[PDB]
């Protein structure tokens, strides 16, 4: 599994759903 | 602020194992209850003494955590099948030595071992998110996501074993640990969403959420109970929380500014950078004595901050002549969590592997 | 190995959980005007509720209930929609022995409801395999725990009973249930693995227990009126695996006597467990052929055993035959638990939906 690495992928993808 | 220096992050020391001789409790234990050779388990028994061997003295690496969240679900399923709780047939002392006194505490209970492994999985994580300079965007997500994992753990901990077996690995411990590991997962993504140059708004409300986690640890590290049980731990702990929680107020309200500069605010623009001087000016006093890394950090922000303000008072001064508010007319900045203890799954097969006593039962 | 019929507990029907008004007003008033940046988020949320309430009733099922068992809770995270919290709105389900609409208006309601079918398809799932392979047993067994788990946990975290089919006493009739009918599948496998004899008497003693406990709540005259007619064909299933399972049990005591030649021993378990499983036979009456079957083939066994134990005592052994009470009972070994649900699981959840919703 990469649930470490996936999470901190996903942190771009925070931020831009908090962008918007 | 692309370029501020990176404050210095706290981390958590692992707690150090004793002894676990489950060995001879699993053999009593199949003898007895299965009627059968022990000897025909012995290949099971070493795999889970090699792995806990390595977990005990885990290294202090990114791979280590794959070996106590491993060993953590052995554990899980060795209990599954063996009765090795509190008050069971097959339970022997477990003992760990408890971090802040020095003890050597021993239970009979196998809850005991698991709770130790996941304390040093979230102290594990806790030092790898410390480790990182934080310099390139990579360094701050790693660095958060660690930071989050150790919260994940330390809550898992407070949860499921509320019976806490030391008073390192008390509720009100726990918390103070969580809330710590948030806000310093906060403050990383804080790092990320400026190099980024998010929307000033945003920004203000991801430093306002560092300030509301550590605030929240620090009001645990003035309870007298924790500050003796840390002992000086406490006063280096609250020495840097205390003053990062005006720092990054001060980094809150420089981009409520900005934000006020862009929709065309002057006159709340020169309020907010004059309150980010001032709670700035309030961190450097708390920070005396402190290292360089906390110093460079201030000092940088001192040169962005004042910059700005003079420049806001000079373009309200001789061209939009604003009023300026006082800091009770404008709505107070809500801090924006965008970070979490991550959930922690111990028996997971993707992270824990085949169960060694698959054959047992 | 004989198999028996399980016993699977029926979804719940969903009504009405209408949180997209009661979202949309709080996000107005506490994080300012625009609604139209949040209305996805809250479309996710809706069609994940559309397919859990329409769950198929196959292994994925449970990830589509657990998905969004998880998405309620990074929803109530963020939004106060609990008992008397300001965005709280009408949940209705309803209640599956009465049929009666039960209406809170509160989200723990909706994450109750969630996790007793997340329970009740396990159960299904457990029950619909005919376990013929070890596979089969082993698939079945975590589907029972599975659902033991699910309603020992609402038992736990919900203690104040949203409506009686959740109630403290049926929560803790499904566990035992649950956790008998696992025992059960390990009982068959661990026969088959040819365990020892006393391991196999002990596993079956254990399967005795749990059903013992869960007809003793059967038996509560307040338990009987509300399930109603559910009461009487459990009751009958239940009642007759005590018996039967007690006469297995023997069995295999008688067997390990055989294998220490204790035969006068042996002939005294073969007899009691002759006389067990013609009591599970009395209560096996107009039970489908699957049972029928089962008894009538452990009826040989048995029957068979205990001449040839008989026999052989009376003209070779010529040893004493124990009463009962002179021999210890059977202890039962537990080889099952409520497995933990783990709500949040990002494994099973995905990424929180509600990330604008800060």
């Amino acid at each position: 599994e990469n649930y470490f690495q996936a999470e901190a992928y996903n942190l771009d993808k925070v931020l831009d759903e908090f962008e918007q | 602020m692309e370029a501020v220096p990176r404050m210095p992050m706290i981390w958590l020391d692992l707690k150090e194992a004793g002894d676990f001789h489950f060995q001879p409790a699993v053999k009593k234990f199949v003898l007895k209850n299965y009627g059968e050779n022990p000897e025909a388990y012995n290949e099971e028994l070493k795999k889970l003494e090699l792995l806990r061997q390595n977990a005990v003295r885990v290294p202090r690496d990114f791979e280590g955590c794959s070996v106590l969240r491993k060993y953590l679900g052995q554990l899980h399923y060795l209990q599954s099948r063996v009765p090795m709780g509190s008050g069971q047939e097959a339970a022997v002392p477990v003992t760990w030595t408890e971090i802040f006194s020095g003890k050597s505490v021993a239970h009979e209970d196998i809850k005991y071992e698991q709770a130790c492994i996941l304390y040093n999985l979230g102290a594990l994580h806790s030092m790898l998110g410390a480790m990182d300079k934080r310099v390139s965007e990579e360094g701050m997500k790693v660095s958060c996501t660690h930071f989050q994992c150790a919260a994940g753990a330390f809550a898992y901990l407070r949860e499921h074993f509320p019976q806490a077996y030391s008073v390192d690995m008390s509720r009100q411990i726990l918390t103070l640990n969580v809330n710590l590991m948030l806000g310093q997962a906060q403050e990383c993504l804080l790092e990320k969403s400026m190099l980024d140059n998010r929307k000033s708004f945003l920004v203000a409300r991801i430093s306002a959420q560092v300030v509301d986690y550590y605030k929240e640890a620090c009001r645990a590290l003035e309870n007298p109970d924790t500050a003796s049980l840390l002992g000086r731990i406490q006063k280096d702990w609250k020495k840097l929380v205390q003053m990062k929680i005006y720092y990054f107020a001060a980094v809150a309200h420089l981009h409520m500014g900005k934000q006020a500069e862009e929709q065309q605010k002057f006159g709340e623009r020169v309020a907010y950078f004059q309150s980010a001087l001032d709670k700035l000016n309030e961190a450097i006093k708390l920070a005396k004595g402190q290292p360089d890394t906390v110093q460079d950090a201030l000092r940088f922000t001192m040169d962005v901050i004042g910059g700005k303000y003079n420049s806001a008072k000079k373009d309200n001064d001789f061209i939009y002549h604003e009023a300026v508010p006082a800091l009770d007319t404008l709505q107070p900045v809500k801090g924006a969590p965008l970070v979490k203890p991550l959930p922690v799954n111990p028996t997971d097969p993707a992270v824990t592997g085949p169960d060694i006593f698959a054959k047992l039962v």
